[PDB]
DNA sequence: CTCTGAATCTCTTCCGACGCGCCGCGA
RNA sequence: UCCGCGGCGCG
DNA sequence: TCGGAAGAGATTCAGAG
């Protein structure tokens, strides 16, 4: 998974309970940046939350 | 005063344009009312059969 | 998702005679319910019907 | 789904999700024993959410999405011109249809429209599959499809075979009155323009400055029997709004007939006697007499007797060569006097009407087609054209306008002396200008309308 | 005198009126407004500096720290314009702002700074207008339409009793700010005064008046006029102005000077007023009934008890009067109610008000504005104050201030953008005066009242939105944390700014997609004015009155060019000379009148001033002294035409054509035809398509030169010189010695846009029109563009036209065309289509571009390379593969019995399927370009690597050729400097060029020049190498593309399209026509010399449409080619050039008093020969719009041409060989092809896809859907008895998911059965109604 | 002098053609 | 294989 | 996660008691 978001903020691993899958997200000041990236079958894909 | 064969001056032409745009707007608006009225009449009279 | 707005267990399978779990795949079991899940072996048309 | 793996969610799904979320929240606040005002707020939000789900925008501010647009609730799916009732239950889109730019075709009979070959192939592709397998040229649907997509000329022969009696419907949006949809028996032409018969084009309210038209093919045999018996243009001669015929010529046809029947005081071969209209046609075509020349001709006419027989009469009458030529096409039973005058549009209208009342439908149809052909041909031979010298300006006009402006100056100076109120001054000026304009119009009509020539 | 270039094809003008002012640069509004937006400004008046200063600085109180703004600068755009268009990235430059952060000490004074930090913030990216006035957004051209909206200020308006319908008249005055809440004041059928805020509610006006810090008695004293009464015992006195008596009926005797005189029951008249005024009466004695019925003006106090018995707005109770008179307050104050002049309206409002005090009114206003919450004094006060008087929440811009003052007649012109108490009370007083009838309501449709807002204002508004969002973020950051250990670079987030600006340029209703059919269309679309958009108007709510022409449109907005249909009136075009005043009001030029002599000075006017003065009509004849010939010169003034003496005239129109836009101005003989047809022709002219080969129009209007040069398509000579080199694509010009700057190479190069997709799929091509060694002049046109020839607009083509009905093939506007036209490719056009292939890293395996396609013949693949891309230059046809792409299908598991069934079947049921791009059905053409874009980290295939190699080679050769040309220029300048003296020409000639540059011929300034150019050479080689390195990295670098796509491929397909029956063609006067027949050339009518006609038009349309002018055009055409024919023959016989020279001089002299006055005696004979060569194809004629050729001049030209004077000729019918008895009008006409080709519309669907929800067939040509059997057609069927076809239309053909299958089966089987099921849309409706909670169900199953 | 009904006033809701064609954009 | 929203465009 | 017409409700005026 992509290790840093487009701003260069560091990324953490989260569970999407609405779709039962792992995703990666970034935070700044502990708050969510509103960015996420998801696994879509061998191709991590990224955008706004 | 001038007919179409002779040239119309700019003033005559300009004042004449009033009627032209009046008529074009007139038909543009009239179409909608006519269609609406027809839809109504059809809806009222659609049951009637000999 | 189960119990979701598109939960196949309720509305039926997304595909003709195809169990969400993949238990059954053809009409030989047409009109039966999968044990691992409550989806039914039926046609996709039921998706249009069930409320 | 969308490009990039995204998904467009229907707004109904979002409203449902919001209501589900509020219900879950209320149930959680209830089951964990929340304070009173909190659960009251949650249930009021839930009620508002249900209101949004059913009829968002019905009360207060409407809910909106990221696009700053109000979301379409269930009620919006049935209300309005985009609603389900008007859009789909009525006014369905339909298979087996095409649209094309229309075009004049004068060589068509009344009941046949010119239909581009490509559209015919596409529309009747199922029928072609059927007949091609029936005649044994193709065995399977795949074979039929690959054969028709290669346009093996045998497919063209089959296509010419299939449509021979197969009426199609032509429609022009908007379909203001029922004439707007009519049935025709197709004829195959290369190109891409649908060709109409001008006479029915007049009824369509259509023109040829780029109007498109849509064509539908009936499927079942009861349907095509209906199209033939009810809708075929040979039946819709009489408008429903009034008894007068709707199939009436205009433009070049009327101009041609008018030219053909107009006489002049002196022309090539005036006064000779023709033993029959055929000799009139000969003398015109051989160029020894002009159409306008007045002549005596022997003519036979007929009348529907008291029993119903077409009793004949023959006599010498004074007429014009053009009038005899036109008479030659007239079917038996109409009196010659109908023709022997300068034929305008209204005269032709009443002529068609009297033909339809005196005789049956089919003689009237044939009469209409012959009228169209002859009118076009003689209009073309006429060579009528408009030139700058034609719009003569009556030389009286300058004098009349000078008189009018003199009177305008007189009334204006009369007001300058304070003898009248301004409103009546305006009225007087308007009246005198109107009088002068009418005088000029009369002078122009008088100068244009008649002219002097040697006898 | 004419430039040498213009000596080619000197068009013959016919205008008699001189021209005193050249047409301005046509695009000036767009370019100048954008420049005003972006350019630097020290005063901070407009643009970036104004926007920043309107928000900055930013201060934090608890933080005790400040953010402040130094300056802004705009960075370099990294990509050129054509690179942006190729790669699809918005043409933008980085916004750089210099920012400072300040921290003070924690001790007084707060202004004691302690630390300063400064840095430059990359706060956003901003689009740049291209030189042609269009923006580049993503990969698209977009041009922002300048809006026209209601100006801020105050207006006064009345309805003719329509609302209440009893016959009275109601009035309202409205105040509109630039931004913020809108107030309007209104009367009532009960004559009460009401105020409303953003049209929320309706409230008595006193609410605001006491909300403003004024008490009731102050309100009465301010609004009304007061009269004084005295009581002594029971005798009553009043203090009077005699004029105050006027209006009343003297029902009682009235005393003056100790004598009483009144004719009782009679109204006081002017004789009475004069009698009292000469009496000089001051105080009179009146009966009790007279003071009865008078309002109590103020509170009154009784001192014997300390009690009040009089209130505000109360009637005179005689009991109270006695009580106050006995108390001692013998003086009484009352208002006056003239039934006409002094309506008691404010008093009635004061009676009906619910509020009693300032805070009561404040809380009532608050609860009105903020329903559903408890009022509070602070909340109401803050709401009111911030609403009207917070200069950031509400602002009348300076234009608002100007209009506000000038409508209120106040002397001031400037003021604070916020309202005030005096402003409100003044506007209310003005409304009262209007209600009295001593004034007039305002006319908003008037053009001195609406304002043009260009792109700059909208851009700065969006940028201000960005600035305020950033300001909120910055103040939040200041509040939340420390101030020392951070840099404002992080504090400012560029995201809101870029979001706002990109949203504006992409989304906004006024950012409409550009059209590029032809240069005229691009010009008129750039110049177009729209009344819609943000703060504008809606097509549904637009009444007639805004659409209709307003008499101040003259000279400012062209009345003709408006679009047809529902948009009419709401869209307009600038008149040719109109330019924007700095306040956004339209402005028109005029010529100063000075005592009967036109000064030829130019003054610019706005609708107000123009209405104030008297302006003379353009066509007024003048002497050479400037005196009009006629004394009673016709003029217009105050919106009316009349006659005036020579001295009364104040101004004169500049030129005849100033009433029309360019689009109308192109039409010749406009003065001879109706307005409807002229409008349609003007609009249609935009749709013309550029032909394969351009042609001049014979009967032009002179405007073609200005339009062709001003548009961006043509390459114009920016620097004079001599053309050194030309090929199909490059132009190299040697600048002359004097024009070149010191240190420059003296050579300029131009590269032509050879072929590219236009924004409407037409071709765009530039063709050179010069030859080696020809001199070129500043502003000359070197290379033609689409529909341009020799720098003149070339939309259409010249056709030979006869007006004659022909066998019905021209029935009802139909056009019949001779095959000769087709054979010469006269109207053949070139079209480009662009197709995109997207390769994705989809789930269940990636999808790849490849030539390994399953289930396909190898012959098709041979057209492709092994990579899976078609070679350029290959012909391709409908249904063929252009690029091969393949999608995996997932597992596709087969049971072993199905495995063996597949095995006996063959290779079917593959887990891998074709997805390759295919030619659109019916399209065929040739493949001209192929492009690939791919994500980083992926390998470049054979096609990708080969195209990258060719592109880098192209870049290298281009840069090196530029080097060679410019270094040749530099060394030519070396030669030019060295030959000047101290020459060593042969001694240098033995030496190589490097020696020339190195060696010193002298020791003087010449050697300084040589050293300068040598350093220039070093600098240019270094910049060349840097440029090539950047270019190579820029080519080799990958692309971002989109999510999920690995690589995209775009292929370019070009097709040649041909005139065909069903195509639509039209002439400039607006006579559309569908071509309905092609004819073998033999069959067309032919004239006496045997040359056939080309196009046959129906004459019947002319009198009924009243397009008389077009007939005149035809005649001129027959004249024009006439001369051409003669001169052609005179050339073909190869006679002495002097004879044709004198003939040409005669042809130019032929006009009477024409301004042209061109003479050939100054032309050398080879120039005359070149002129003849261009004139061989006819002599182009120039006819201005309203001063055009007269019939006498047309006749004279024809007579010199040896054609029939009437313009009609005898004609023979080719099909029979006989002669038409009537003469026929045959001439030359200019015709266009209208981009509605038949093959783009013909469409048919037997069966295909079906929609998801409704199961109905798809809609539209692209989806290959079917037509819509609309409800009108259903009623049509119902009118017949045709039930069965209706049932078939609804159920089986459309919606029955099984019935149509059965029908297809039976039709294939040859049995025309039918089985109607149930329309699935009905089940959809049932399910939705049930889901609504309403139970609905069928019965009697 | 008070009460009820009718009339008038205020507020809210509904409507304001059919058909095709391209372009853009889509938290 | 697709719900549109905005925009021009022709009837 | 914009004006117009019609209907319903509220308020005011006149007549009768
Ligand atoms: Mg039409
Ligand atoms: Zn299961």
């Amino acid at each position: 998974a992509p290790q840093q978001d487009p701003e260069g903020n560091k990324t953490m691993v989260r569970f999407s309970r609405k779709t039962k899958q792992q995703y990666v997200s970034s935070e700044k000041d502990g708050k969510a940046t509103g960015w996420s990236a998801f696994y879509v079958d061998g191709k991590w894909v990224e955008g706004k939350k | 005063t001038a007919n179409f064969r002779e040239g119309l001056n700019v003033l005559q032409y300009f004042i004449s344009t009033h009627g032209a745009r009046k008529g074009l707007a007139d038909t543009a608006l009239k179409t909608a009312n006519s269609g609406y009225l027809t839809r109504r009449l059809v809806d009222v009279a659609q049951d009637l059969v000999v | 998702e189960r119990d979701g707005l598109f939960c196949a267990r309720i509305f039926g399978p997304v595909k003709d005679y195809e169990c969400l779990c993949g238990k059954y795949k053809r009409l030989k079991h047409r009109g039966v319910i999968c044990e691992k899940c409550g989806v039914e072996v039926t046609q996709t048309k039921v998706r249009r019907e069930r409320m | 789904p969308l490009d990039g793996g995204r998904f467009a969610t229907s707004d109904l799904n979002d409203l449902y999700r919001r209501v589900i979320n509020r219900n879950n929240r209320l149930k959680r606040l209830l089951d964990l024993a929340a304070p009173d005002i909190i659960v009251r707020n949650e249930k009021r939000m839930l009620q508002e959410a249900v209101d949004a789900l059913l009829d968002n925008g019905r009360r207060g501010r409407a809910i909106t999405g990221s696009n700053k647009r109000p979301l379409k609730s269930l009620a919006d799916m049935i209300k309005g011109k985009q609603g389900r009732f008007r859009q789909n239950l009525l006014g369905k889109r339909v298979d087996y249809s095409g649209r094309s730019v229309i075009t004049v075709g004068p060589y068509l009979r009344l009941h046949q429209c010119g239909l581009p070959k490509k559209m015919a192939l596409e529309l009747f592709k199922p029928f072609i599959y059927g007949k091609l397998e029936l005649r044994g040229l193709a065995t399977t649907i795949k074979a039929a499809k690959k054969m028709v997509e290669r346009e093996e000329a045998v497919v063209w022969d089959i296509l010419d075979e299939v449509i021979r009696e197969h009426p199609v419907l032509l429609n022009r949006a908007p379909t203001l009155h029922r004439l707007g949809i009519q049935a025709f028996e197709p004829v195959l032409i290369e190109g891409k323009a649908i060709q109409l018969h001008p006479l029915v084009c007049a009824a369509y309210n259509a023109d040829f400055d780029g109007d498109q038209m849509a064509v539908h093919v009936p499927l079942t045999l009861e349907a095509q029997l209906e199209a033939r018996a009810l809708m075929m243009s040979t039946n819709n001669i009489l408008s429903p709004a009034n008894g007068e015929p709707i199939i009436v010529p205009s433009q070049d046809v009327v101009l041609g007939l008018y030219y053909m029947t107009r006489d002049c005081v002196n022309a090539k071969g005036e006064g000779m006697v023709l033993t029959g209209p055929k000799e009139a046609e000969r003398l015109y075509r051989s160029g020894l007499a002009s159409l306008h020349a007045r002549v005596k001709v022997r003519i036979t006419e007929y009348e529907k007797d008291a029993n119903g027989e077409l009793v004949a009469k023959t006599s010498l009458k004074d007429t014009t060569v053009g009038r005899a030529i036109l008479w030659m096409i007239v079917p038996k039973g109409l009196p010659y006097s109908i023709v022997n005058q300068a034929l305008g549009k209204k005269a032709i209208s009443k002529m068609l009407n009297t033909c339809y009342r005196i005789l049956g439908l089919k003689p009237t149809v044939i009469f209409a087609d012959q009228i169209m052909y002859t009118g076009f041909a003689y209009a073309a031979r006429s060579g009528a054209s408009v030139g700058i010298d034609d719009m003569v300006i009556p030389e009286k006009k300058h004098e009349i306008i000078s008189e009018a402006e003199a009177e305008v100056a007189e009334i204006q100076e009369q007001f300058q002396s304070g003898l009248v109120t301004a409103g009546e001054r305006y009225n007087k000026v308007i009246d005198i200008w109107a009088a002068a304009n009418d005088r000029v119009s009369k002078a122009m009509m008088d100068n244009l309308q008649t002219e002097t020539v040697i006898n | 005198v004419y430039s040498y270039t213009e000596k080619k094809r000197i068009r013959k003008d016919f205008g008699k009126r001189p021209q005193v002012l050249d047409v301005p640069y046509l695009l000036s509004i767009q370019l100048d407004s954008f420049q005003k937006f972006i350019e630097q400004d020290p005063e901070g008046q407009y643009g970036l500096e104004a926007a920043f200063r309107s928000v900055f600085p930013i201060q934090s109180y608890s933080g005790n720290s400040e953010l402040q703004y130094v300056s802004y600068r705009l960075g370099e755009p990294v990509f050129d314009v054509q690179e942006c268009q190729i790669r699809g990235v918005t043409y933008s430059a980085p916004l750089r702002v210099k920012l400072r952060l300040v921290i003070y000490e924690r001790e007084a004074p707060e202004g004691t700074v302690k630390d300063i930090k400064e840095q430059e913030v990359y706060m956003g990216e901003i689009p740049l207008m291209t030189d042609n006035g269009t923006f580049v957004i993503n990969g698209t051209e977009r041009v922002i339409v300048s809006q026209l909206h209601r100006s801020p200020g105050v207006f006064f308006d009345s309805d003719k009793g329509k609302t209440h319908s009893s016959g009275k008249v109601l009035y309202n005055a409205r105040i509109i700010p630039y931004r913020g809440s809108w107030l309007d004041f209104e009367f009532d059928p009960k004559d009460n005064l009401f105020v409303r805020i953003d049209r929320r509610r309706k409230l008595p006006a006193t609410i605001i008046l006491r909300a403003l810090n004024y008490t009731t008695e102050q309100i009465l004293d301010l609004f009304f006029e007061k009269v004084i009464f005295e009581i002594r015992d029971n005798k009553l006195q009043m203090e009077l102005v005699p004029e105050r008596l006027r209006g009343e009926t003297a029902s009682f005797d009235i005393e003056a000077n100790g004598k009483v005189y009144v004719e009782k029951g009679r109204r006081i008249t002017a004789r009475h007023i004069r009698q009292l005024e000469k009496d000089d009466v001051k105080l009179i004695e009146v009966p009790v009934e007279y003071i009865a019925g008078k309002v109590v003006a103020k509170d009154y106090i009784d001192e014997s008890t300390g009690e009040l018995i009089c209130a505000a707005n109360m009637e005179l109770s005689l009991d109270l009067l006695a009580k106050l008179s006995q108390s001692g307050h013998k003086r009484i104050e009352t208002l006056f109610t003239n039934d006409l002049d002094h309506g008691p309206y404010i008093s009635e409002t004061l009676r009906v008000d619910p509020t009693n005090d300032r805070l009561s009114a404040l809380v009532e206003i608050y609860r009105m504005m903020r329903p559903g919450e408890p009022p509070t004094r602070e909340a109401a006060e803050s709401l009111f104050e911030n609403l009207f008087f917070s200069e950031d929440r509400y602002d009348l811009s300076a234009v608002g201030r100007m209009k506000f003052n000038r409508s209120l007649l106040r002397e001031e012109i400037e003021g604070s953008g916020i309202l005030s108490k005096d402003d409100i009370i003044d506007v209310m007083k003005k409304l009262i005066d209007i209600r009295n009838g001593k004034g007039e309501v305002d006319d908003i449709d008037h053009l001195g009242n609406r304002r043009i807002r260009s792109v700059g204002e909208m851009a700065e508004n969006q940028f201000r939105v960005g600035l305020v969002r950033v300001e909120r973020a910055v103040k939040e950051r200041l509040s939340l944390g420390d101030l020392d250990t951070l840099m404002p670079q992080d504090m400012i987030n560029a995201k809101p700014i870029s979001a706002a600006v990109k949203e504006f340029f992409g989304s906004s209703q006024l950012s409409q997609f550009m059209d590029q059919n032809n240069p005229l269309s691009e010009i008129t679309h750039k110049r177009r004015i729209s009344a819609l958009g943000p703060g504008g108007l809606t097509r549904e709510r637009a009444g007639f009155e805004v659409r209709d022409v307003h008499p101040t449109h003259y000279g400012r907005v062209c009345p003709i060019e408006t679009p047809e249909g529902p948009n009419i009136g709401l869209i307009n075009s600038l008149s040719v000379y109109a330019q924007t005043n700095e306040y956004g009001f339209l402005e028109t030029p005029y010529r100063k009148v000075t005592d009967g002599v036109v000064t030829d000075e130019i003054h610019y006017l706005s609708a107000i001033e123009e209405g104030n003065y008297v302006i003379a009509q353009a066509n007024s004849n003048l002497d050479e002294e400037g005196h009009f010939v006629e004394d009673l010169v016709t003029c217009r003034s105050k919106g009316e035409s009349s006659l005036f003496s020579r001295d009364q005239v104040d101004y004169m129109d500049v030129s005849t054509q100033q009433v029309v836009s360019v689009g109308a101005s192109l039409i010749p003989f406009l003065e001879h035809d109706d307005a409807n047809r002229a409008l349609m022709g003007a609009n249609m002219q935009r749709q013309a398509v550029p032909t394969l080969r351009a042609d001049k129009p014979l009967v032009g209007t002179g405007m073609e030169r200005a339009v062709a040069v001003d548009s961006g398509v043509t390459a114009v000579a920016k620097r004079g010189g001599v053309v050194q080199y030309v090929d199909a694509s490059r132009i190299v010009i040697k600048v002359n010695e004097d024009e070149m700057y010191p240190g420059e190479a003296g050579i300029d190069i131009y590269n032509l846009t050879k072929y590219t997709r236009s924004n409407q799929n037409t071709c765009i091509n530039q063709m050179p029109c010069v030859s080696l060694g020809e001199p070129v002049e500043r502003g000359d046109v070197l290379a033609d563009g689409p529909s341009t020839d020799l720098g003149e607009l070339a939309l259409g083509q010249n056709m030979r036209v006869a007006f004659m009905p022909w066998n019905g093939y021209n029935f009802e506007d139909s056009i019949l065309v001779s095959e000769r036209v087709v054979q010469e490719d006269r109207f053949t056009t070139i079209h480009i289509q662009e197709l995109a292939c997207v390769s994705r890293d989809t789930k269940l395996g990636p999808e790849e571009i490849t030539a390994d396609i399953p289930n396909v013949g190898e012959a098709a693949l041979s057209k492709l390379d092994e990579s899976g891309i078609v070679y350029i230059g290959a012909e391709v046809t409908g249904g063929d593969i252009l690029v091969g792409k393949v999608t995996p299908k997932g597992e596709t598991q087969l049971t072993p019995e199905e495995k063996l069934l597949r095995a006996i079947f063959g290779e079917k049921a593959s887990d891998v399927k074709d997805s390759s791009l295919r030619v659109p059905n019916g399209v065929s053409g040739t493949v001209i370009d192929v492009q690939v874009f791919t994500r980083d980290g992926v390998e470049k295939d054979k096609r990708a690597l080969e195209i990258e190699e060719m592109q880098l080679k192209q870049a290298k050769k281009d840069l090196s050729e530029e080097l060679q040309i410019l270094e040749a220029g530099l060394f030519s300048r070396i030669r030019a400097v060295l030959v000047a003296g101290g020459v060593e020409a042969e001694k240098l000639d033995k030496l190589p060029r490097d020696r020339w540059l190195e060696l010193g011929l002298t020791d003087e300034e010449k050697q300084n020049q040589l050293e300068q150019l040598a350093e220039q050479y070093d600098e240019l080689k270094h910049e060349f190498e840097k440029k090539l390195e950047a270019k190579r990295r820029k080519i080799t670098q990958g692309d971002d593309l989109a999510p999920g796509v690995l690589k995209i491929v775009k292929v370019y397909l070009a097709v040649k399209r041909r005139i065909q029956p069903g195509d639509k063609m039209a002439g400039r006067h607006g006579n559309k026509g569908v071509i309905s027949k092609i004819n073998p050339i033999e069959d067309m009518p032919y004239d006496e010399n045997g040359t056939p006609v080309d196009i046959v038009l129906n004459p019947l349309g002319v009198p009924s449409r009243m397009n008389i002018g077009q007939i005149l055009e035809t005649h001129l055409g027959m004249a024009a080619k006439g001369i051409g024919d003669k001169i052609n023959a005179m050339l073909k016989q190869q006679q002495e050039v002097a004879k044709l020279r004198e003939f040409i001089q005669r042809a130019y002299d032929l006009g009477a008093d024409v301004r042209q006055k061109v003479d050939l005696s100054t032309f050398s004979d080879e120039e005359v020969m070149r002129l003849a060569e261009n004139l061989r194809k006819g002599m182009p004629i120039a006819t201005p719009v309203f001063d055009g050729a007269k019939e006498a001049e047309i006749k004279e030209l024809l007579k010199l041409g040896d054609l029939p004077t009437s313009g009609q000729i005898r004609l023979y019918d080719g099909r029979t060989g006989e002669q038409f008895e009537r003469p026929v009008t045959v001439g030359y006409m200019y015709m266009l092809k209208l981009n509605h080709l038949v093959d783009d519309k013909m469409h048919a669907r037997s069966t295909g896809s079906y929609s998801l929800v409704t199961q109905q067939p798809l809609g539209g040509k692209a989806q290959f859907g079917g037509q819509r059997f609309g409800e009108m057609e259903v009623w049509a069927l119902e009118a017949y008895g045709a039930a069965y076809t209706l049932q078939e239309m609804l159920t089986v053909k459309s919606d029955d998911v099984n019935g149509r299958t059965k029908m297809y089966k039976n039709i294939v089987d040859g049995n025309h059965q039918m089985e109607p099921g149930m329309p699935e849309s009905f089940n959809v409706l049932l399910k939705e109604i049930r889901s609504l909670g309403i139970n609905i169900e069928l019965e009697d199953e």
